[PDB]
């Protein structure tokens, strides 16, 4: 079943981008 | 040097205006389509 | 002497490029 | 003399003689065919396929 | 890691060191970029590259200039290097601030922040400031 | 069933969110030289 | 009958060797000029001040040099902008210091290359072809315009137009480089993406159509005698390619249409093209590419280096180095 | 008063541009509705003149 | 906060001119006050040179030098319209500033011209028009 | 000090970023001529 | 900045240029509600 | 719902306003539209520069584009660049924002509810594109207007305010133009210029009063060949050249308009007279001499000789001699000869720059012009980060003229590829073959063998 080939791109994709827009809210 | 120079406008102003009176020449009749 | 050699490199390019161009094989349909 | 503002760079005015027979010299090689005609017959076409 | 130890900076001419609040090196850049930093960028001069902003430079001025009560001193009189005539007509100051609009609407603690910012920032980076295109 | 236009509407406007954010902290925060 | 309609029979005729047109009538005569010109002086040529302060560059074979170094030079910086022909030199040898035929050269290329863009439109006129080759040509006009002509408007100088030549080529790519970092303007990014893409897709699809052929063949004679001129039979199998590009990737990302395939192809390297010749056009006017130079600063405030901090030392090279005797004063304004 | 009568200005655009080009796309509404919506621009451009009557009284 | 970039107002503790500014307003505590002496002793300074700038336009006038009559009215007399703008408080003082502009804008168009009696004529009457200026403030 | 310059033009887009496909929306329902 | 009497309106400006921008993105999402037909 | 998808027209929904084609209220409320915005946007942005204005930094360092044309007209302008007022900035942006209420109602009613076609009711504006003695009428209506709207500057230069010149005695400042100039041989002297270096072919008007002065030529011709286009006819010659279809006038003005694209765009890196440079910072030529001036000052107050100062290559430090003759600052400067600027020509001769006046007369306000002018040099960065582009990140900005040079000459481009697309289709679609090759009827099979 493709849940597996998808997920396995989408739930890293988010992950990060949870990171990327904590990054532009962090200063020095 | 100024001999040179009338040389130079002559041949300008032959191929430009071949080209100004070559398309005034009728050329979108100019088509594979008719004439 | 040395750039005898260059010249007739350039000039024999432009004559393959003149036979390619006038000479050429002719593709005819049948 | 290069910056001078003069018309079509005519700095003598011998060029301007070039000039004029060169425009002139197939003009009136056009106007041996187009010139002459019947400069009042139309047509509702895009493109007019009139004459020669 | 803006320590205390580091916003500490030389006051007067005879060497008296205090600190500098948080916002006074924070409006002490931007006043600086927006004011001054058009040629004293980096503090390095564009239209005269002998009399810099370098810690060096700034001390062996005829009056020292190192201080901050002397670097608004000159803001409101700039004199020469040799500190003989002034040439408050070609710089930027309080004295000749009607010729330039950009320098109307300053406050005392205003020049206290830009002048925290020139003595505060070869602290920060030692080579970097003045020190030309070598040390970008 | 939702209609496929009001679904690439809103993911289409999220990325916009995303990205003019990214643009934003080029100008604030780290990395913008303040 | 007349002596002109005549004339214009011949000049617009398909039947000739090479069709003419009204665009070679102002091609041909261009571009002679500029080749007859060019082989000359890149040949035989003395040398020329090209930064104004008389201190003459060889670029011509008889002065020792070969293929790679040797370029026909740009003009004078003491000329600059203005326009030097022969007639306004006061002599030959005037003309051939100042950097009198980079001058000739390009203004007849610059018109017999629009001229040969245009003579392009005009016989698609005549076939019956529908019209746009001319269009994708115009990516290399557009393209050749910016370094010989737009370039050297901006910033002012035929000088700091573009060396013909192959050395000549990369003093003018590293010195663009040190004065407007082209590398990090975005549209320099989007013709390497134009040309890699290009050459990806030119690959790609020269792939499954020589993949797809149709036995037409024996395993003695060559592969292309399947093909005979103007036949009206398909001589690859689209179904085959589509099918096996439709499992490479996945289904949806493969073209069955040929006519919106063969499109693509011409979208993506032109449309790479326009954007790349309007980066040199907006840096002739010194816009130039990002500068992330100090940008990345901890909380105390030092200067934490970056990729661009070590590229700006590699543009700090070229720039103190680049013409290391014209200049007098500390800023490279030109 | 200009602050009250701009903030009463920007509020009824606010208020035309979801309605008109929906009066105007739909087949009928704006035939069968116009003399309700024509009051509304003639109250807009009575706005804007009075505007511009307090601006040059208060300058 | 030390990076923070778009901290309009809660960043500085002084009001500001507005949001999209650095600088704080014209108000008090600044260092710049216009009513001081030397900034009006600056501006009149000028207007006392300008007529000696101004009687030597006739003497190359007398001359054959038109480009020097041309830029001597441009050379120093560039700092003129910044102070009489500035010295012309009051009503009627205002229009008499006009007066001089237009007597002055016909020495340049007849210098250019190269007339000779236009320059002459258009000279007296700005040097009776700086003298209406100076003598009223 | 509660930073009403940025809530202001926060709100401002999201007002007129959600004005235009309201214009849309508006006519989806209504079945009128898109 | 703007007259006294519209300093409270400075919010609003400032998104104004950028709404031709939305004119251009108006056309597209028009054209996925109609079905691009 | 015919008319609006392929199956009735033939073109797809990415070429969807190609269907506006042949019929007429649609196409007059999309054109009406579409002006609807580029009214819209000037207001908007005015508003928007207005309220971003700061009296402290100069008009070009706070990066505005729109209220620097009208200080050029000379609304709320000081002598010597300096903005006053900016309620009369206000003003402007109110009437180019409430007017594209209305100019957008006339794009929202004549392309949703008015008739497809105007030729069945209204047949004063309705047409036909083959039609020839309407479409002159249209060009003739519509050039009357142009022609109207340049003596608008002349009114205003004359009679309303007057303008902003910069080459004005004594400094900058609103000045009225008393006597234009009406020499055809001046006015005309410039569009038959070469458009090389030192000619400048219509880029270097250099005073006022021939950009005044040459407005009303423009108004002359405009009006009497609007009144001309109107009576007449196209002539046998003109009939038998042009394309006369809806595309083929579409392409006409796409050439047109990227010539005008280019000016403008050349304009703006040039010309310091119609773009003043207290407005819209030194120009490319003009930052150039400017460094050059001001290492002139600096080491003249040491001492030094600077006519006989030896440069390191032969050549002047400071004082050399350009190709025609005449003295000229030296360096990569020596280009930039022809820089003519209201604060270096005080210091000109016959001869160039005058060694007496440099001696002697150099006064504090071009010490205080040469410095401003060359810490604001146009070089800067898609981020907004000025000087050379090996500068660090500290200052912002970007001179106004490298905005306008390579935008409206970006855009120049792409309007005469706009020449080329639609010309292309134009010329075809008249001849019949831009929906491609006929299968029954192929032209390259009925001609000679190929050679
Ligand atoms: C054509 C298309 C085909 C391309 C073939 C090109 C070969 C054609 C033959 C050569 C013609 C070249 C055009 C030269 C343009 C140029 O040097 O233009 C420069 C002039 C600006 O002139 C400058 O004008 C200045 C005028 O300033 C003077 O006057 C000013 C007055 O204020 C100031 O005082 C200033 O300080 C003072 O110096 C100086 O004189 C400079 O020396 C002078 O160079 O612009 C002007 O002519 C106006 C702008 C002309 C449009 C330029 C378009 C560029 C074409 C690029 C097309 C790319 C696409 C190609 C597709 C094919
Ligand atoms: C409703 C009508 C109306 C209109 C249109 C105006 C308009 C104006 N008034 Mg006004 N006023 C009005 C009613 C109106 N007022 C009323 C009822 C009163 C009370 C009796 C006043 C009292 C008043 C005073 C006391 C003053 C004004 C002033 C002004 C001007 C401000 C600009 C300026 O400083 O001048 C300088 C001029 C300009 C900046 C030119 C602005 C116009 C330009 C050309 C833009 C127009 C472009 C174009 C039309 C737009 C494109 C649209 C196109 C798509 C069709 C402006 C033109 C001031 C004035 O005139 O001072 C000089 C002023 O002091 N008003
Ligand atoms: C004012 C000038 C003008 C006018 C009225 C038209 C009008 C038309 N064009 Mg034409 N065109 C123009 C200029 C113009 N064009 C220019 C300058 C070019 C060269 C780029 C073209 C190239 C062109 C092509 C290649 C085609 C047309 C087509 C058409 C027809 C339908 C257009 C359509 O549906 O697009 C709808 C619009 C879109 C789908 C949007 C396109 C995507 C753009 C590029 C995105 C914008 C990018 C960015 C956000 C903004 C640009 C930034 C930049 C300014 C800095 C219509 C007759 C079509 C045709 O032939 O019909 C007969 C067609 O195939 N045009
Ligand atoms: C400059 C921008 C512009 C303009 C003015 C137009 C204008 C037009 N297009 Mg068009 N178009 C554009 C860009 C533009 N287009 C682009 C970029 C594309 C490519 C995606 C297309 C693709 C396209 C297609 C495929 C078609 C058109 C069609 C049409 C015409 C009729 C639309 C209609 O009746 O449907 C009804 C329209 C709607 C229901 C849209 C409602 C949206 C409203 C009007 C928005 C108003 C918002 C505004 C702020 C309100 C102001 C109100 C005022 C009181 C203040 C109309 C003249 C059609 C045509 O050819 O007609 C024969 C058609 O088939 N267009
Ligand atoms: C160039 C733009 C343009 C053109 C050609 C038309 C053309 C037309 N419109 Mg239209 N319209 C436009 C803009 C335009 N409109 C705008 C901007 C709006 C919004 C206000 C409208 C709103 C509108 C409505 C509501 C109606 C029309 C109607 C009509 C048709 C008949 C008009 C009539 O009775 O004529 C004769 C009219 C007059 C002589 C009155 C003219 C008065 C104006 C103010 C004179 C203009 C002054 C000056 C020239 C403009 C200077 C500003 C300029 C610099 C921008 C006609 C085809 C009618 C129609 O089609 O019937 C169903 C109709 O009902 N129009
Ligand atoms: C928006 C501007 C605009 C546009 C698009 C047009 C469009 C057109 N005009 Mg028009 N015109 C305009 C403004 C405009 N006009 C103005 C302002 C004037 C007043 C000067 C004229 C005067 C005018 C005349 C007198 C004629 C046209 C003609 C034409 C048609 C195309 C011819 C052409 O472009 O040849 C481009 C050609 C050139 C740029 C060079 C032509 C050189 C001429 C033929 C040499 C003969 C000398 C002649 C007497 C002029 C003396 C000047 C000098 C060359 C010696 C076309 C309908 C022709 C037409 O068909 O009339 C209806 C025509 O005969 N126009
Ligand atoms: C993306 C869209 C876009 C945008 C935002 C701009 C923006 C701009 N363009 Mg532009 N341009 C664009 C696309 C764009 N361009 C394209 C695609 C082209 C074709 C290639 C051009 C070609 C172009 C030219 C040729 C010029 C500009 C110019 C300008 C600038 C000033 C606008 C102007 O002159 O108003 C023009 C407004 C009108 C023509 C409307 C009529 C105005 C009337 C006549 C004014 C009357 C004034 C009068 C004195 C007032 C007195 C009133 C009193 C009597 C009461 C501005 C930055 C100008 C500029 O500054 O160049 C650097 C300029 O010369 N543009
Ligand atoms: C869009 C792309 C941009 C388009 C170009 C923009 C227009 C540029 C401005 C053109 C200036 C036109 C002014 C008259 C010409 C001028 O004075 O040049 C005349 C200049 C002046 O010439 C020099 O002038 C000097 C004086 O300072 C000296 O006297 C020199 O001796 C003299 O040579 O010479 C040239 O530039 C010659 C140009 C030759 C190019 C002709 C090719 C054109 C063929 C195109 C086909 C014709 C169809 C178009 C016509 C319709
Ligand atoms: C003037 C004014 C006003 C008004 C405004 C307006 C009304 C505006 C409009 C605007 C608009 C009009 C808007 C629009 C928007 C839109 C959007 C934002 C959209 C977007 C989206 C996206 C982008 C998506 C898309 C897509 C799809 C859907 C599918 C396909 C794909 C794609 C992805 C493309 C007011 C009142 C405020 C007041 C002030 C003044
Ligand atoms: C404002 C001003 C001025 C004035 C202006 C003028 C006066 C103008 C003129 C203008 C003009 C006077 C222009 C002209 C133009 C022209 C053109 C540009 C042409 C074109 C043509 C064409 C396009 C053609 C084509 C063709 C051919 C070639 C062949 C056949 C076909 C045809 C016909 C199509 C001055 C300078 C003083 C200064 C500044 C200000
Ligand atoms: O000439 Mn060729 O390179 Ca363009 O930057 Mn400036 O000028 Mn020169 O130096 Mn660097
Ligand atoms: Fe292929």
């Amino acid at each position: 079943f493709r849940w597996l080939a998808i997920h396995g791109l989408a739930i890293p994709t988010v992950f990060f981008l949870g990171g990327i827009t904590a990054m532009q809210f962090i200063q020095r | 040097m100024l001999t040179l120079k009338i040389l130079v406008y002559t041949t300008v102003i032959f191929f430009v205006s071949l080209f100004i009176f070559g398309f005034l020449s009728s050329d979108p009749s100019r088509n594979p389509n008719r004439k | 002497m040395e750039a005898l050699v260059y010249t007739f490199l350039l000039i024999g390019t432009l004559m393959v490029i003149f036979f390619a161009v006038f000479f050429r094989e002719t593709p005819r349909i049948l | 003399t290069e910056g001078t503002n003069e018309w079509f760079g005519v700095d003598d005015l011998r060029l301007l003689a070039v000039l004029f027979l060169g425009h002139w010299a197939i003009l009136s090689l056009w106007l041996g065919s187009y010139g002459d005609s019947n400069e009042d017959e139309d047509f509702f076409g895009e493109i007019d396929y009139s004459a020669r | 890691d803006l320590d205390e130890a580091t916003r500490t900076v030389v006051v007067d001419n005879a060497g008296n060191t205090t600190v500098l609040t948080p916002e006074q090196v924070k409006r002490g850049k931007r006043l600086f970029n927006a004011t001054c930093g058009a040629c004293h960028v980096g503090g390095i001069t564009k239209t005269n590259p002998n009399v810099g902003l370098d810690p060096e430079a700034l001390s062996l001025a005829t009056p020292r200039r190192d201080n901050i009560s002397a670097l608004v001193d000159y803001i409101k009189n700039p004199t020469t290097y040799d500190g003989l005539e002034s040439i408050a007509e070609v710089h930027p100051s309080i004295k000749s601030a009607d010729i330039y609009p950009r320098m109307r609407s300053l406050t005392d603690e205003d020049l206290y922040s830009i002048a925290g910012h020139i003595m505060l920032s070869p602290k920060i980076a030692s080579e970097k400031w003045g020190g030309g295109k070598i040390y970008y | 069933r939702i209609p496929l236009w009001l679904v690439g509407l809103v993911g289409g406007l999220a990325v916009i969110t995303m990205l003019s954010l990214f643009f934003y902290g080029s100008y604030s925060g780290l990395g913008s030289s303040l | 009958v007349s002596l002109w309609e005549r004339f214009c029979a011949w000049i617009t005729s398909t039947e000739n060797r090479l069709y003419i047109g009204w665009f070679g009538c102002l091609m041909f005569p261009t571009l002679l000029t500029a080749t007859s010109c060019f082989i000359i002086a890149f040949i035989a040529a003395p040398p020329v001040d090209i930064d104004g302060i008389r201190e003459p560059v060889a670029g011509s074979l008889l002065y020792g040099n070969n293929i790679i170094s040797g370029a026909v030079v740009p003009s004078s910086n003491a000329i600059g902008m203005h326009f030097y022909p022969i007639w306004e030199a006061a002599s030959i040898d005037e003309w051939l210091y100042n950097g009198g035929p980079y001058q000739l050269i390009v203004l007849h290329f610059l018109l017999g290359v629009s001229a040969y863009m245009g003579r392009e439109w005009e016989l698609s006129y005549r076939l019956g072809m529908r019209p746009w080759i001319f269009v994708a040509f115009s990516a290399p006009v557009a393209a050749a315009s910016a370094v010989f002509l737009v370039y050297p408007i901006g910033q002012g100088s035929f000088s700091d137009g573009m060396p013909l030549g192959i050395s000549g080529t990369f003093n003018f790519m590293l010195v663009f480089q040190a004065e407007h970092n082209i590398l990090m303007h975005p549209f320099h990014m989007a013709g390497v993406a134009g040309v890699f893409g290009g050459s990806l897709f030119s690959a790609m699809h020269g792939s499954l159509v020589t993949s797809s052929l149709i036995r037409e063949t024996t395993e003695n004679e060559s592969t292309n005698y399947g093909y005979k001129f103007g036949q009206e039979e398909e001589t690859y199998n689209i179904v085959a390619a589509h099918g096996y590009f439709g499992r490479l990737i996945f289904q949806y990302a493969s073209f069955n249409n040929s006519r919106a395939l063969h499109f693509f192809l011409a979208l993506w390297p032109v449309v790479g093209i326009w954007i790349t010749s309007m980066g040199i056009s907006t840096m002739a006017f010194n816009l130039n590419g990002f500068n992330f130079n100090q940008s990345v600063v901890d909380s105390q405030g030092r200067v934490i280096n970056t990729w661009a901090d070590i590229l700006n030392r590699a543009n700090l090279g070229i720039e103190v180095m680049h013409e290391r005797n014209a200049h007098n004063f500390p800023l490279d304004l030109a | 008063m200009i602050t009250l009568l701009v903030a009463l200005l920007v509020l009824i655009s606010l208020g035309l541009v979801v309605t008109v080009p929906v009066a105007l796309a739909t087949p009928g509404e704006w035939e069968i509705a116009k003399g309700k919506f024509n009051r509304f621009f003639q109250i807009w451009v009575f706005l804007v003149i009075v505007i511009a009557a307090a601006d040059g009284i208060s300058s | 906060s030390y990076s923070e970039g778009a901290a309009y107002g809660t960043d500085q503790a002084d009001k500001l001119y507005s949001p999209y500014s650095v600088y704080s307003p014209e108000g008090e505590k600044s260092l710049y006050k216009p009513d001081n002496a030397e900034y009006l002793a600056r501006k009149k300074a000028v207007l006392a040179e300008t007529k000696n700038r101004l009687q030597k336009i006739p003497a190359y006038v007398d001359k054959k030098e038109w480009f020097n009559v041309k830029d001597e009215l441009t050379r120093y007399m560039y700092e003129t319209r910044g102070a009489v703008r500035s010295l012309s408080s009051s009503v009627t003082q205002k229009e008499k500033a006009e007066v001089f502009f237009r007597a002055l804008e016909d020495t340049y168009g007849a210098a250019t011209l190269k007339k000779g009696d236009a320059v002459k004529a258009s000279n007296d009457k700005a040097i009776a028009a700086l003298d209406a200026f100076t003598a009223t403030l | 000090m509660i930073n009403w310059q940025v809530i202001g033009q926060l709100m401002s887009t999201a007002v007129i970023m959600l004005a235009g496909p309201a214009v849309i929306v508006l006519l989806a329902l209504k079945k009128g001529n898109l | 900045r703007l007259p006294e009497a519209y300093v409270v309106f400075s919010p609003i400006v400032d998104v104004l240029p950028i709404i031709p921008v939305f004119f251009l993105l108006l056309a597209f999402v028009w054209q996925a509600a109609i079905g691009f037909r | 719902i015919a008319g609006r998808d392929i199956e009735s027209t033939g073109f797809a929904w990415w070429s969807g306003n190609a269907r506006l084609i042949n019929v007429s209220g649609k196409l007059l409320g999309a054109h009406v539209a579409h002006a609807g915005l580029m009214v819209f946007w000037a207001g908007a942005m005015v508003l928007f520069e207005v309220s971003h204005f700061v009296p402290e930094k100069p008009t070009y360092e706070q990066g505005f584009i729109l209220i620097q044309h009208l200080a050029t007209l000379g609304y709320g302008i000081g002598p010597g660049g300096e903005i006053t007022s900016t309620v009369p900035y206000f003003a402007v942006g109110v009437i180019h924002l409430i007017s594209s209420a209305i100019l957008g109602f006339g794009g929202i009613y004549h392309s949703l509810l008015g008739p497809d076609t105007l030729e069945e009711s209204f047949p004063f504006f309705g047409y036909d594109w083959r039609d020839k003695n309407k479409m002159t009428t249209i060009l003739g209506i519509h050039l009357c207007l142009l022609g109207l709207g340049s003596f608008l500057l002349v009114i205003k230069a004359m009679y309303l305010g007057g303008v902003y010149d910069t080459w004005a005695p004594g400094g900058g400042d609103v000045r009225y133009i008393t006597t234009p100039t009406l020499n055809p041989i001046v006015i005309f002297g410039y569009v038959f210029r070469s458009p090389f270096g030192g000619d400048g072919w219509v880029v270097s008007v250099n005073n006022m009063e021939d950009v005044i002065g040459g407005h009303i030529w423009v108004g002359i011709l405009c009006i009497t060949g609007g009144i001309w286009h109107i009576f007449t006819k196209p002539f046998a010659w003109a009939r038998r050249a042009f394309v006369w279809s809806g595309e083929a006038y579409l392409s006409y003005s796409l050439a047109a308009i990227s010539l005008m694209g280019f000016t403008a765009a050349l304009y703006s890196w040039y010309n310091n007279t119609a773009y003043p440079s207290e407005l819209y910072g030194p120009t490319g030529p003009e930052a150039s001499q400017a460094q050059a001036f001001t290492f002139l000052v600096r080491d003249q107050r040491l001492g030094a000789n600077v006519s006989s100062a030896q440069g390191p290559t032969g050549l002047g430090k400071y004082l050399m001699r350009s190709p025609s003759g005449e003295i000229i600052f030296g360096g990569e400067t020596m280009r930039f000869w022809d820089l003519r600027a209201p604060w270096v020509e005080p210091l000109r001769g016959p001869n160039g720059l005058d060694i007496n006046k440099i001696k002697n007369d150099i006064q504090p306000w071009q010490e205080r012009r040469a410095a401003e002018y060359m810490t604001h040099a146009p070089l800067g960065s898609l981020n907004s980060v000025g000087g050379v582009a090996t500068e660090i990140n500290s200052v912002n900005y970007v001179s106004p003229r490298s905005w306008l040079c390579c935008s409206h000459f970006f855009l120049a481009f792409f309007f005469l590829v706009g020449h080329w697309w639609h010309s292309g289709r134009a010329r075809a679609a008249a001849a019949g073959f831009e929906k491609g090759i006929n299968r029954a009827n192929e032209p390259v099979l009925s001609m000679r063998p190929i050679d």
